[PDB]
RNA sequence: CACGAAUGGCGUAAUGAUGGCCAGGCUGUCUCCACCCGAGACUCAGUGAAAUUGAACUCGCUGUGAAGAUGCAGUGUACCC
RNA sequence: CCUGCUUCCAGGAAAAGCCUCUAAGCAUCAGGUAACAUCAAAUCGUACCCCAAACCGACACAGGUGGUCAGGUAGAGAAUA
RNA sequence: GCACCGAAGCUGCGGCAGCGACGCUUAUGCGUUGUUGGGUAGGGGAGCGUUCUGUAAGCCUGCGAAGGUGUGCUGUGAGGCAUGCUGGAGGUAUCAGAAGUGCGAAUGCUGACAUAAGUAACGAUAAAGCGGGUGAAAAGCCCGCUCGCCGGAAGACCAAGGGUUCCUGUCCAACGUUAAUCGGGGCAGGGUGAGUCGACCCCUAAGGCGAGGCCGAAAGGCGUAGUCGAUGGGAAACAGGUUAA
RNA sequence: ACCGACUAAUGUUGAAAAAUUAGCGGAUGACUUGUGGCUGGGGGUGAAAGGCCAAUCAAACCGGGAGAUAGCUGGUUCUCCC
RNA sequence: GGUUAAGCGACUAAGCGUACACGGUGGAUGCCCUGGCAGUCAGAGGCGAUGAAGGACGUGCUAAUCUGCGAUAAGCGUCGGUAAGGUGAUAUGAACCGUUAUAACCGGCGAUUUCCGAAUGGGGAAACCCAGUGUGUUUCGACACACUAUCAUUAACUGAAUCCAUAGGUUAAUGAGGCGAACCGGGGGAACUGAAACAUCUAAGUACCCCGAGGAAAAGAAAUCAACCGAGAUUCCCCCAGUAGCGGCGAGCGAACGGGGAGCAGCCCAGAGCCUGAAUCAGUGUGUGUGUUAGUGGAAGCGUCUGGAAAGGCGCGCGAUACAGGGUGACAGCCCCGUACACAAAAAUGCACAUGCUGUGAGCUCGAUGAGUAGGGCGGGACACGUGGUAUCCUGUCUGAAUAUGGGGGGACCAUCCUCCAAGGCUAAAUACUCCUGACUGACCGAUAGUGAACCAGUACCGUGAGGGAAAGGCGAAAAGAACCCCGGCGAGGGGAGUGAAAAAGAACCUGAAACCGUGUACGUACAAGCAGUGGGAGCACGCUUAGGCGUGUGACUGCGUACCUUUUGUAUAAUGGGUCAGCGACUUAUAUUCUGUAGCAAGGUUAACCGAAUAGGGGAGCCGAAGGGAAACCGAGUCUUAACUGGGCGUU
């Protein structure tokens, strides 16, 4: 049957993608945090 | 510990026991029930026991005379070696040699010498009397003492 | 080995109401 | 000062497993279940030591009574001849002679009717 | 006992994988099950799981007993796998 | 062909490219039109799977996945053999 | 009515401990001696051992430390001492001092290993047979001849998504629910050629962003000019050949 | 074709965390479908079932207050003496 | 002796059990520590449009990854310092470079510094698409480079409705923007919870969101306290005291006066005249000193024994202002690196002073003295203080003075007295904090511990996402990491050989426990029924002993015999929990208070902060006790009760 991960990568960047989240104040945050934890990949982008 | 506060999986349901937080003491990587913090152990002594305890000391080091009484002890020049000499003439090893003024010199022999330390008048403390196998002392010295006690 | 992905269920799931 | 354990650990178990040895399967193998083991061993142990003077007594009892009788008598008689035959006091393992010495048995046997007759 | 008029009453052609009842046809649904063809089950070879599990040298009966006993009492039966 | 034609009500995107019109502006100029000649057209994608063993399904998983093409005999047929 | 059996009760022999008294003798301990010593919740008393500080520049230790595994002895016990083997570098008396100080249970936590068991199962009942190659080995790979199955697909081209799975050599441990010489598996090398297909690009829909601006305790909200956004509009190549790809 | 999901059997450590087979409903419409957009948690959306909002729903998920509180259940580790 | 008969009778083990021996599995234990943990003392407290934090892509003799670096790409220049060896790591190899000064390495200052990211020329699905304008070509097209965001301030030029004037528009100069651990001030601000329920109250102005700033922040120079004596800004510490008070007078909350300490500091504006740039502050150049960022010198051990190896034992010397520490084939003052100690800076810098330049005002005379404010009404909020008899403070709302003969406060309120001067500001220290730099310390951990991370870990993995988040350390002294031979499929794996102290250290490598699985041997087991042991007990095998019913192993037969925990009136229970092993896993810590023990001193005992020659000594602010009774005034070995006690209550030993 049709499952939940419709893979789409307009819509995965567009959502999730580095610019999207550089976009609010909190996405900013969010960066903010994964930077300070140190994430190997900030925001899974090309 | 670190880790976030989620319940690791529901209460009732799977047939597993109950569990709560990952940080927990049972559970494994992280816990500690009662994880000490830096704490502080000084005592107190009131003054008088203080006092009481060294005249009990004294008082017993004369009574095993590990306590000799001098007439001025000092070296003539900052070199071990010297002092070295001065114990091996006075038959000595393990000193405390308490100094009335103290000068730089004897200071300075005996700082390499393991058994053997000096000190002023008012360096003196309860476990280093007893810690030596003899306390010198000069004349001059016991006379500070012989106030600083009362 | 790369071998460790346990997502156990629920209980399992079918019947019981065992009388009330 | 944190504690290592478990190398006094070991020796607690090992203590217990030694104890157990012989015993079947994990009776022998397994701690948890040796240590039960070895308790239980213990208990019967502090019974039967009381039982052993039992069963022994009642063993002796049963051999002096067939020889009693094979001399024609009794136990119950037999006892209470040696009672009365003027005091005299002699354990009944020590009837022993009546499986290793059967003349000084129903020697004792005579004694014994004589203070009944 | 305890319908009732737009928390609508009474009717109604047509429609309904809607509820109840009947009949013809039909038949292995049944009387009552037989045979057959295929896929497993069985044997060999290869690979190789699972839940459960205080420990096991893990029988029947009548009785006892935290009151429905493989494990207690009594007794019957039973070569090992 | 057909964004046609007929008919009906529920009345059926936008903007640019294209054509034309001129304003400010340029009037020999510049531009505009045509013929012929010539030069430019960069950069990035281009393998392979794609109703599946290559994607979503933890699996070389009887499931889910939009578009395109469509032969013969019988047949109304993209049914069915 | 007299026997006798019968209990961890009574007695006898040896032993421990508390409280008594009496005698030996009092920084007490003996000898008697009378007596007491089931025990959950729980109160009191006394201890073993572990880690770490001092004592310790001491002491033990390559002539073998810790740990592991046996053995003997010893204590009322927690234990201790000794030593064989293993091990191959640390260990620490004594008296004090301080606690991450003792585990069988918590459907406790982590890892390892059992069990059922060499049992179920090996994923569509479209179906295989033989010959010949290769090979250590062929039911499964290669070639061939039959046989069977789909044929609005189980053929063919893509988008989306994947991201080297493509092709060629090479290998078969692990991956393949079996074997495997084979593979979408390992290793190495190769392979994607555009004015015209597509993106970029021009154009905009939904909608997004939004200089100023209006609004809001702060964060921010809405929106004009604009500026972005294809699922739609916008110039142009066809038939054939060739690469292992 | 495509969209549905009325019956049955199978399956229930499945081939499948919701399917297979045989039958069944709709099939020019309140139809069905690709791409993209908007709606956010006492809030959304709902031809209305408390349905759905990522295998989660009478208040989603992630982190935090946080060691919430638990007059309840469980467990609670060496020895000897009174 | 044969035949027959009756009686009794071992050796069997498909398999199983126990014991022991040798293994497998597995990774506990111990030993180890370039990793962590908590601090002390100092340094530093910021980075950023001169493009940060953080990334993408590149970069090598180089296929990957790490580090460094940026198309000048593990690097370039220069100044110093050092130098015999170097070209970062996994990581050999290639090709090189250097040895007495341009090898490398360390430090100071420069240079280069792709793309994305505040990203700033426009756009955008981050690391990409596209421009306007300027420049640029003895092959002056198209590409390359530079600049062009927004806001603020200032100026200039422009300039509507509207003529003036504004708004609007272009340019220009400056500054801002983003990131970042805590400490700090400010705008907002929960609920669980506690009250054994719950509204008031609590949790709590906490968590959290937001804005802002500094090296510290804030606070601060009395419209303050006091009580008729006096003190003299703010801040912090110890007291005062769990007192006075607040309080569904519940739960709880909780001061001040005064005292002992740390540190101490005071100034401007509300203004004009003269004199004028005179004090001072910041920004800045120089100088100097002093710290910093590389460095230099740095004492003294040999013999022998055991051993693979000496640092160990034993002997005899030697240095010590150096016995801190690390390393080296086992434990080294004298082998190495250091340590004490003494020295050193070409350059750049922190800090002090000294001045130069800029900006700034000093000084004397005479003035001035903070109104939509104080106060009030309404509503809230703050003060320990819940509206209470509630002073005081703040203000959303409506009001609204006096002005030195004036005004504020002294906890309702009035008088008198006393005391202070609101409605403008600045101000150092004692105080807070640690992303980070340096050095040092620990009755802190030692691989299930300690950071989640001793390891290429915020990784692999899981999730659309926010976000969650592992496992995994040890051959040896030295790779001397096993040439060569044999079985095998030019396999896997193995046996020899060889290295080594050890190969039983062989890389699946120190130690190598336990569950669990085998091979070997001894004994038992195929007529027997159950917690599997225990008391008895033959036989067998083995040792003994000189026998002597003895040790060890097994255990026919036999008496008795229903595991453990928990929970219960009571459990074999067919009631809970546990498949097994190993490791981990639960009464702690701080501060108050009271009792016991013990110690000191004694009608006295003891200090807190703080000073400090730093466990001493100083400091007696203070706390407890020596007197009680009463609500209290007050009285006092008594006092309270009452007019008063023959009394009575609490006290006097
Ligand atoms: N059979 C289930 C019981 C059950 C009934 N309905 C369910 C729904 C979901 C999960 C489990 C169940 C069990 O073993 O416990
Ligand atoms: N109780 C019924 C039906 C049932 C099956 N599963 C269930 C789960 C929940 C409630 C009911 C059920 C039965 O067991 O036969
Ligand atoms: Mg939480
Ligand atoms: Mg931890
Ligand atoms: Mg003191
Ligand atoms: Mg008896
Ligand atoms: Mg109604
Ligand atoms: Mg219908
Ligand atoms: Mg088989
Ligand atoms: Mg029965
Ligand atoms: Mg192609
Ligand atoms: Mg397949
Ligand atoms: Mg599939
Ligand atoms: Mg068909
Ligand atoms: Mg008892
Ligand atoms: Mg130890
Ligand atoms: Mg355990
Ligand atoms: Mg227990
Ligand atoms: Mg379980
Ligand atoms: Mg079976
Ligand atoms: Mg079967
Ligand atoms: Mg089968
Ligand atoms: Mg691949
Ligand atoms: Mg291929
Ligand atoms: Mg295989
Ligand atoms: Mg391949
Ligand atoms: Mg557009
Ligand atoms: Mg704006
Ligand atoms: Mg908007
Ligand atoms: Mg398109
Ligand atoms: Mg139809
Ligand atoms: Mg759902
Ligand atoms: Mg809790
Ligand atoms: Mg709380
Ligand atoms: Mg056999
Ligand atoms: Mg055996
Ligand atoms: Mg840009
Ligand atoms: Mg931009
Ligand atoms: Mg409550
Ligand atoms: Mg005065
Ligand atoms: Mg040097
Ligand atoms: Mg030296
Ligand atoms: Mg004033
Ligand atoms: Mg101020
Ligand atoms: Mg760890
Ligand atoms: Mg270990
Ligand atoms: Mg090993
Ligand atoms: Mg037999
Ligand atoms: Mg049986
Ligand atoms: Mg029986
Ligand atoms: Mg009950
Ligand atoms: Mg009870
Ligand atoms: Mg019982
Ligand atoms: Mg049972
Ligand atoms: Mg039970």
């Amino acid at each position: 049957m049709k499952r939940t991960f419709q893979p789409s990568v307009l819509k995965r960047n567009r959502s999730h993608g580095f610019r999207a989240r550089m976009a609010t104040k909190n996405g900013r945050q969010v960066l903010a945090r994964r930077r300070a934890k140190g994430r190997a990949r900030l925001t899974v982008s090309k | 510990v670190t880790g976030s506060g989620k319940k690791p999986w529901r209460q009732k349901g799977t047939g597993r026991a109950r569990s709560g937080s990952i940080k927990s003491p049972i559970w494994r990587s992280g816990g500690v029930t009662f994880a000490a913090r830096p704490q502080d152990h000084s005592q107190k002594v009131n003054k008088k026991m203080y006092r009481g305890a060294l005249k009990s000391i004294l008082s017993e080091l004369v009574r095993q005379d590990r306590l000799i009484v001098v007439e001025k002890f000092s070296v003539e020049a900052p070199k071990t070696k010297l002092l070295a000499q001065k114990l091996k003439d006075m038959a000595l090893e393990d000193v405390l040699i308490i100094t009335g003024e103290l000068d730089e010199n004897l200071f300075l022999a005996a700082r390499n010498l393991h058994k053997v330390d000096v000190r002023d008048a008012t360096g003196i403390d309860p476990v280093s009397l007893i810690a030596f196998d003899k306390v010198v002392m000069t004349a001059d010295a016991v006379k500070q003492v012989e106030e600083m006690l009362a | 080995h790369i071998c460790v992905t346990s997502k156990w269920f629920n209980i399992d799931n079918k019947i019981v109401d065992h009388r009330p | 000062a944190r504690v290592k354990r478990g190398v006094i650990a070991r020796a607690r178990h090992k203590k217990i497993l030694k104890q157990a040895k012989g015993y079947y399967g994990a009776r022998s193998r397994v701690y948890r279940v040796a240590f039960q083991a070895v308790i239980k061993a213990g208990q019967y142990a502090y019974r039967d030591r009381r039982q052993r003077k039992r069963q022994f007594r009642q063993l002796w009892i049963a051999r002096i009574n067939a020889a009693a009788r094979q001399n024609g008598i009794s136990y119950s008689k037999f006892i209470n001849g040696l009672k009365k035959a003027s005091v005299e006091i002699d354990r009944k393992i020590l009837a022993d002679i009546a499986v290793f010495d059967k003349v000084a048995f129903t020697a004792l046997v005579e004694k014994a009717k004589a203070a009944l007759a």
